[PDB]
């Protein structure tokens, strides 16, 4: 499955995975630390 | 178009029998009385409305007159019969089948 | 499956007009040939007079029945006839300046009649011919507008 | 009793009429098509198919004409039921 | 035999090695990127299968398997809708009280404060009020449970897996040969008799056995839990006989041609169910039976393998006249050899069909409690109208693609296509003239009325009071269809629609459907519609007929279907391409259907939709379409400005997403104007001045940054224009009609 | 010649070649009664030149607009010639500040 993992390394798939990751990280940060208007913690 | 150098004047190959025969093929069945018209006919009711609307000649028929239904249906069938008769006659004389 | 109707123009498939019933039906050709526009031997002033009478008479109706004073009983017809007179005057002006602009180059190719015989150019399509045509159009159009008013006044069944 | 009804006789008459019209050269069959002008002419049959009849009347022909006659008879039955003639 | 199954066995190896090589399908993209134009071309050429190869067999195989993929995706989408109705819905609550509970089948997660969109729709439920009509469709099918929706979702996922397997199978394992696709006679026989005939017959059976009894009990006040399940109606004939006595006689009346016995569940009532405001499902069942028979006889028309039937080639080659030369000779080859021709015809008729569906589903609401869900009704009309317009513009596009690529003058000599190309100047000149005449005598009427109303002369307007332009032909047709059960359809009990005339059907105090009166404003707006349609036709037909050649560019076919221009010469040849005629026909289809749906929204909110508080109907806007739709200022004031008070004041509500998408669609629309008003030469120079700054800091990419191609600039512009405008109208419509209706 | 055997190019007949045809023109000299034609050739005798016709048009149009503004607009009973016949929108400047 060298070719399949080459496909997963393509720009659109890697972009989808990375932005799902970034968006999920931000979403979980905003779930556990809701409404962060200022850096106070 | 290797033919047709001068737009032949007889572009409609006229048969004077064609209009008469389409008129008779439509209006005679259109003079058959049926159950839906109350025993009357399409041509009969159409002419009856023509008379009822010629009784006030300037005043045209109304929107609720039923003269327009008879008019449009009668002429649908009549124009169709006449054009299909012309087509059939000129296809019979010519090829086309 | 014979007898095709639509033909190339004068049998020339490369000029590009496609003679057709609406173009070359003998009734249509006759009617269009009998119009004063296509009476190439008649003086352009008289053809202009006829055309102008027709047009001045016809274009008064809209101004009469649909103008701004259409709902005033005796004023509708006067106002419409005068609007039509003004429009006819403007059109005569436009015709004059068209005759000034168009007829300066004197085309050199001759004309035929879809039969083979070359005819002379219409004197209408010259400076003098178009000037007299526009004069005739003005006279006839004002006359036809006046006659449109007269018909508003004298026709029995005018509403 | 349906067998003997007007509906039953109409239907059998219509189906047998279409079957006899096809078998005896009065209706288009598998072996005989029609031209633009409705004149029966030999077809190519697009497969070739075997029947021992003297006329080459296939069971495909029996199916086609049974369907045609069933449509005819259904229309006739229900139109006589419509105008009240049944 | 000639009509047979014909396939290649294992034509294509199932392997991931071409996934790892983007642009394998092209010889111009297999060389890898050097510029970003490659990245865009890889997506523009992905489904242009006739530019990958040139033999029709592989093209057709790719098309077949891609259709299987599309069907699998549609099945995923349908299973998702059914699943969201089974899990994230208020459907079981909505069945018990459909006149007060807002249908909702989407719940929002409480993450960034967006749980405000989970509105109080009813039924002890918080979610997004849907406008899809799925609740009414499910009630018409007789669902009455979330378990049935869940199992329909599972079946849809199974069918999606089946479709994807079938695509893989019919491309990689057993792919049909070209002679199998060119069996258009058998394809039509099966798609008429089987796809539409057996399909309509099966749905008629469902309606006989499941929908009709379930909805007859639902309309009788029976709670959905007390209703027998569909299999209890299938097994027990006594229950069905208790609901419809004709079931006591069995299927004997069908075979004895005593079909009138079935007049209990096969009716011709016409009109609407007064309990639900939808069509009688008995009429619907009879309808589906009738068209099933009709399509099953229609699917026995074409000759496939036995002598009976028609050869479509013979029909075509026999249809010719004195005006049309050889006639339809050479069209069978066109439509059996070119996929784009088939796509043109099929998209044209499919879009016209979607618009017809839109017009027929609002006037004859086929689903229960659909007519009084004004949001569902408006959204369905708007949606299917838009889909139809898009399909029609695509029909123009692919007709042009055929003319450029697959057209051959050898097979078309003096036939209808040759003779259309040979007098295209007359066609387009008369279309131009009628477009100008219609534009004047439609929009200049609005300008005349605006000028008169501004000048203080309302007696000079084209209004129902001053200068009446009454649509007397449409009024006559209305009156004729209203009086049809009396003379010309005597076995129908009522007219097809209440829009022809008569009394209103009120369901839950709200008007389901009521007579639509046509006046001067309707005349004017219908002629506006005709105008915009004629101009869209002008653009697309001019792109089709002038796709190969013109008096400006005689060798336009060699430049292709999709090219920016020929140059700044001949005065400038920008957008001479047929692709650019599609690009402009898109703008004009948008401008047409925007007015279509605006006319629908205002006419419905003014003259149909409303409440029956006392004896007397209070419409939503108050009946102001008659006197205010005469002017542009009326459409701006009394429709756009007035009805925007619900989308701009939606902040802090469950409709706040609609205001947000209103603003964002405005933004996207205006952003389209950067691509439409501009050109590539500015952006390439800006990009190179930016590439300087990237080269200075050693971050210049190896894939050289290019500006979007001219064609791609136009495509991006029109895509963003359509998206912004349509989503703006979407938000405006939905925020308005969820509040006021 | 030009119609012989699909020979649609003739150097000695460039009228038929270029399609220079009068498709509907007839050169018959006889259309109108001669007294009527005389009447209308003499009625237009003064304005049959461009300058004379434009002088007539200028005189007539200027006189017409001037008599329309001076007399004809009031004869037509135009609202702009009658005046407001009311106090008008004088004291109602704005909804807030009712200015004159
Ligand atoms: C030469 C025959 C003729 C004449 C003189 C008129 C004359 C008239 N018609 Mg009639 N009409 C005619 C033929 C004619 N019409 C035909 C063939 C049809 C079809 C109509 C349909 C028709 C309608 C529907 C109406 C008129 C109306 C009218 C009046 C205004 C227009 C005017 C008195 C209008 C009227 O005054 O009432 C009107 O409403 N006409
Ligand atoms: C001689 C036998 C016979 C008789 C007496 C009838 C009698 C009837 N038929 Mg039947 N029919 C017959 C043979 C017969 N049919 C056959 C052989 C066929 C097969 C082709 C049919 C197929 C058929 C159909 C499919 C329908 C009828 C219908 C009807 C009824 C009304 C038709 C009408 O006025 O529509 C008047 C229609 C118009 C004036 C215009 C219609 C235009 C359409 C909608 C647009 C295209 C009438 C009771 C109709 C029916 O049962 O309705 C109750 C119907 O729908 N017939
Ligand atoms: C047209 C297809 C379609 C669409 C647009 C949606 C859209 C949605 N689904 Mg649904 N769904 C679908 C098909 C679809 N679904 C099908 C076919 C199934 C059955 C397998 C489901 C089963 C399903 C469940 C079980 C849930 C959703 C949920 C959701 C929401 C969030 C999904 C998410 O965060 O993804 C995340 C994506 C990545 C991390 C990548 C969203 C509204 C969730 C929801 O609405 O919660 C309230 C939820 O819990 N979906
Ligand atoms: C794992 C199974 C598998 C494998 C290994 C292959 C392998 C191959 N296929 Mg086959 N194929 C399969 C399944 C498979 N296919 C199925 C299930 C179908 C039916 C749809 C097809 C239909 C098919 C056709 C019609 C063609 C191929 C082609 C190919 C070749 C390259 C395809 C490529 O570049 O893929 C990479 C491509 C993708 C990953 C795109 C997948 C797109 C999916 C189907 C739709 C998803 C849409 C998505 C929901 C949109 C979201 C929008 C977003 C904004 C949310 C290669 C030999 C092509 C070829 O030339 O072969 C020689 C060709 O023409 N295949
Ligand atoms: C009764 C037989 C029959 C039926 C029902 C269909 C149905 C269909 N065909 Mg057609 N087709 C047939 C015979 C049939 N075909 C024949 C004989 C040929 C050869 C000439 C073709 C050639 C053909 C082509 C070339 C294409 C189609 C396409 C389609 C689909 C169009 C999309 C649609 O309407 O979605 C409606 C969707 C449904 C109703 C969902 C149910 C789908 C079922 C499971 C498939 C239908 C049964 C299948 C044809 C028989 C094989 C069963 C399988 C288990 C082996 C549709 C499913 C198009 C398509 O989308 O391809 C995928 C397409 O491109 N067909
Ligand atoms: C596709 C559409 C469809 C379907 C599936 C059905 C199905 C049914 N209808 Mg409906 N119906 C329909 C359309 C349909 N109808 C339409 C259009 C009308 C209007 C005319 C009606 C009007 C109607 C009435 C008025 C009645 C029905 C009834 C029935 C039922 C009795 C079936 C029967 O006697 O026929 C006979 C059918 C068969 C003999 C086929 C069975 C074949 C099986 C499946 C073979 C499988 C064997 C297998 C090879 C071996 C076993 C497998 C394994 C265990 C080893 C059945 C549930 C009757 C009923 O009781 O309803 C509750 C009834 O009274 N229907
Ligand atoms: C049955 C429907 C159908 C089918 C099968 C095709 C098939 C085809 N079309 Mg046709 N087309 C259709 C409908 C259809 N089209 C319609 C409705 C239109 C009008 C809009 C067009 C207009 C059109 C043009 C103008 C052209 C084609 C071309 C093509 C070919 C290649 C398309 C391609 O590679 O794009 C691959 C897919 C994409 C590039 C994706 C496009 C994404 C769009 C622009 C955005 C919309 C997405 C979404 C709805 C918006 C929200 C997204 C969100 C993330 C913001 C292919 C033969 C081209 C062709 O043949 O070239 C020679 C061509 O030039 N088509
Ligand atoms: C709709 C008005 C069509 C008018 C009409 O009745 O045309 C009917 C006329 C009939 O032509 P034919 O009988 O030769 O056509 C035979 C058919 O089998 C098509 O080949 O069509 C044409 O002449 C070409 C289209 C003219 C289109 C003119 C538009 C005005
Ligand atoms: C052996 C033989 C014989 C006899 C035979 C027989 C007797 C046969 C029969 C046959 C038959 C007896 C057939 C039948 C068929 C039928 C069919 C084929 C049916 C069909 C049906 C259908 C198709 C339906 C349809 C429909 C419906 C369901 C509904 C309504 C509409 C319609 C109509 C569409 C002879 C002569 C002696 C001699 C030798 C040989
Ligand atoms: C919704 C949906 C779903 C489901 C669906 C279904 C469930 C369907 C079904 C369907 C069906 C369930 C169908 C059926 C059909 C049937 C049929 C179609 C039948 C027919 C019959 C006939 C045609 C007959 C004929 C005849 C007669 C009449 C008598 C004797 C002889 C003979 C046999 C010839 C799913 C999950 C996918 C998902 C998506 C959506
Ligand atoms: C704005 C504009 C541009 C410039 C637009 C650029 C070139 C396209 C930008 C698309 C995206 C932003 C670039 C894609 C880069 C990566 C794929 C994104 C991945 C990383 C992100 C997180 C940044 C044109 O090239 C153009 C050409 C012809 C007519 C009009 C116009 C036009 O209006």
């Amino acid at each position: 499955m060298k070719d399949f993992t080459t496909y997963l390394s393509t720009a659109p798939v890697i972009a989808t995975i990375w932005f799902t990751f970034t968006a999920g990280l931000l979403i979980e940060i905003n779930r556990y630390f809701p409404d962060p208007l200022v850096f106070s913690f | 178009e290797a033919s047709n150098k001068s737009f032949p004047r007889d572009w409609v190959k006229t048969d004077p029998l064609v209009p008469v025969l389409g008129f008779a093929g439509w209006t005679i069945p259109a003079n058959i009385g049926v159950s839906a018209f109350g025993g009357q006919s399409l041509f009969g009711l159409f002419t009856q409305s023509i008379g009822e609307n010629l009784a006030h000649f300037p005043t045209g028929p109304a929107l609720d007159d039923k003269f327009w239904l008879y008019l449009i249906t009668y002429h649908l069938g009549l124009f169709l019969t006449i054009t299909l008769g012309q087509i059939g006659v000129q296809g019979r004389k010519q090829g086309y089948w | 499956k014979k007898a095709q109707v639509i033909s190339p123009v004068n049998g020339d498939p490369f000029v590009g007009m496609l003679e057709t019933p609406v173009t070359s039906a003998p009734i249509v050709a006759t009617y269009l040939s009998n119009l004063p526009a296509y009476r190439t031997g008649v003086a352009p002033v008289l053809r202009g007079v006829e055309i102008g009478l027709a047009h001045g008479f016809l274009l008064a109706g809209p101004f009469i029945k649909l103008g701004p004073l259409r709902n005033v009983p005796e004023t509708a017809e006067i106002a419409g006839s005068l609007s039509a007179a003004g429009l006819v005057l403007i059109l005569a002006l436009c015709l004059s300046i068209y005759g000034s602009a168009q007829f300066q180059s004197t085309p050199s190719i001759g004309v035929k009649t879809l039969s083979g015989r070359s005819v002379a150019r219409d004197p209408l399509f010259s400076a003098d011919g178009w000037s007299e045509f526009a004069a005739g159009f003005l006279v006839g159009g004002e006359a036809g507008v006046a006659w449109a008013y007269v018909c508003t006044q004298i026709l029995p069944y005018y509403s | 009793g349906f067998i003997g009804s007007s509906t039953n006789l109409i239907m059998v008459a219509s189906t047998t009429a279409t079957l006899a019209a096809a078998r005896f050269g009065l209706a288009p069959t598998v072996k005989k098509n029609t031209t633009a002008g409705l004149k029966l002419v030999d077809s190519k049959n697009s497969a070739g198919v075997i029947s021992n009849d003297p006329a080459g009347f296939t069971i495909v022909d029996v199916l086609a004409m049974g369907a045609a006659g069933h449509g005819l008879g259904v229309g006739i039955v229900l139109g006589l039921k419509g105008i009240g003639a049944l | 035999k000639k009509v047979k199954i014909a396939v290649d066995r294992n034509p294509v190896e199932t392997s991931f090695e071409k996934w790892a090589k983007p642009g394998h399908f092209s010889r111009t993209l297999s060389k890898g990127p050097n510029t970003t134009t490659w990245i865009w071309n890889l997506h523009a050429d992905a489904h242009d299968f006739d530019s990958h190869t040139s033999d029709l067999e592989e093209i057709s195989r790719k098309v077949f398997s891609a259709h299987f993929g599309q069907l699998g995706i549609i099945f995923i989408w349908l299973s998702g809708m059914y699943f969201h109705g089974a899990r994230f819905s208020n459907y079981e609550a909505w069945l018990s009280d459909p006149t007060h509970i807002k249908p909702s089948a989407q719940v929002v997660w409480p993450i960034v404060g967006q749980e405000i969109l989970n509105g109080d729709v009813g039924g002890g439920f918080q979610g997004i009020q849907i406008t899809s009509g799925f609740f009414q469709l499910w009630r018409a099918s007789g669902i009455t449970s979330e378990l049935q929706l869940y199992t329909t979702a599972i079946g849809g996922l199974v069918m999606a897996a089946a479709m994807f397997f079938a695509g893989w199978f019919h491309y990689h394992k057993a792919a049909p040969k070209l002679e199998w696709f060119q069996n258009v006679e058998s394809m039509l026989n099966h798609h008429l008799g089987g796809l539409l005939g057996l399909g309509s017959l099966a749905w008629a059976g469902h309606q006989i056995h499941v929908s009709l009894p379930v909805n007859k009990l639902l309309d009788a006040g029976v709670d959905p839990k007390e209703i027998p399940l569909p299999h209890d109606l299938l097994l027990n004939r006594a229950i069905m006989a208790d609901l419809y006595p004709s079931f006591a006689k069995g299927i004997a009346p069908f075979f004895t041609l005593n079909w009138s016995e079935y007049s209990d569940f096969l009716t011709f009532k016409g009109g609407l169910n007064p309990v639900t405001g939808g069509l009688w499902l008995s009429d619907t069942a009879h309808h589906h039976v009738a068209i099933a028979v009709l399509f099953l006889v229609a699917g026995h028309m074409y000759r496939t393998n036995w002598g009976i039937g028609h050869s479509m080639k013979e029909i075509l080659e026999a249809h010719r006249g004195p005006f049309t030369g050889e006639g339809h000779v050479g069209l069978y080859e066109i439509l059996t050899t070119s996929w784009h021709a088939q796509l043109a015809i099929n998209l044209a008729l499919f879009g016209s069909l979607s618009i017809i569906v839109a017009h027929h589903m609002y006037a004859m609401p086929p689903y229960p409690y659909l007519a009084t869900d004004y949001g569902t009704q408006l959204s369905l009309f708007t949606h299917h109208t838009w889909i139809g317009g898009f399909c029609i513009v695509g029909a123009g596009a692919h007709a042009a693609i055929f003319m450029v690529r697959d057209y051959d003058p050898t097979n078309n000599y003096n036939n209808l296509l040759d003779r259309v190309i040979r007098h295209r100047d007359a066609i387009i000149s008369h279309l131009n003239w009628v477009c100008i005449f219609l534009g004047f005598h439609s929009f200049g009427l609005y300008i005349h009325n605006d000028t008169m109303s501004a000048l203080g002369r309302p007696q000079d307007m084209f209004s129902d009071t001053a200068i009446q332009l009454q649509p007397v032909f449409a009024q006559w047709i209305q009156n004729t269809h209203f009086l049809a059960p009396q003379l010309t359809a005597p076995n129908a009990l009522a007219a097809t629609s209440l829009t022809w005339g008569g009394d209103l059907v009120a369901v839950g105090g709200k008007v389901a459907m009521m007579p639509i009166s046509l006046g001067t404003s309707d005349f004017m707006v219908h002629h506006i519609h005709a105008f915009t349609i004629h101009v869209t036709v002008l653009i697309l037909l001019k792109g089709v007929l002038f796709a190969r050649s013109s008096r400006l560019i005689p060798d336009k076919a060699n430049l292709g279907f999709r090219f920016p221009c020929d140059g700044p010469g001949r005065g400038g040849t920008c957008q001479v391409s047929a692709w650019d005629h599609v690009f402009l026909g898109l703008f004009w289809m948008y401008n047409s259907l925007s007015i279509v749906i605006f006319h629908f929204s205002w006419k419905m909110q003014s003259d149909v939709w409303g409440t029956v508080t006392a004896s007397g109907v209070s419409h939503i806007t108050g009946g102001n379409f008659a006197q205010s739709a005469n002017t542009i200022n009326g459409w701006l004031r009394d429709f756009l400005w007035a009805q925007s008070s619900q989308v701009i004041q939606s902040y802090g509500s469950a409709l706040s997403a609609y205001g947000l998408i209103f603003l964002g669609a405005h933004f996207v629309w205006a952003f389209s104007l950067m691509f439409l008003f501009s050109g590539r030469g500015y952006w390439q120079e800006l990009i190179e001045s930016i590439v300087w700054a990237h080269n200075k800091l050693k971050v210049a990419p190896a894939i050289q940054p290019r500006a979007l191609s001219i064609t791609q600039g136009r495509a991006v512009g029109v895509a963003h224009y359509l998206l912004g405008g349509i989503a703006t109208t979407w938000s405006f419509f939905l925020a308005r009609i969820i509040s006021v209706g | 010649k030009y119609g012989e055997n699909s020979r649609y190019f003739d150097l000695q007949d460039m009228e038929n070649t270029t399609g220079s045809w009068d498709m509907y023109g007839v050169d018959e000299k006889k259309r109108y009664p001669d007294n009527q034609a005389k009447f209308f050739t003499q009625a237009t005798d003064i304005i049959s030149r461009r300058e004379s016709l434009r002088a007539l048009v200028a005189l007539s149009g200027i006189a017409a607009i001037v008599t329309y503004g001076l007399k004809g607009a009031k004869d037509a009973d135009l609202p702009i010639t009658k005046g407001p016949q009311t106090t008008g929108e004088n004291g109602k400047g704005g909804s807030v500040r009712s200015r004159l």
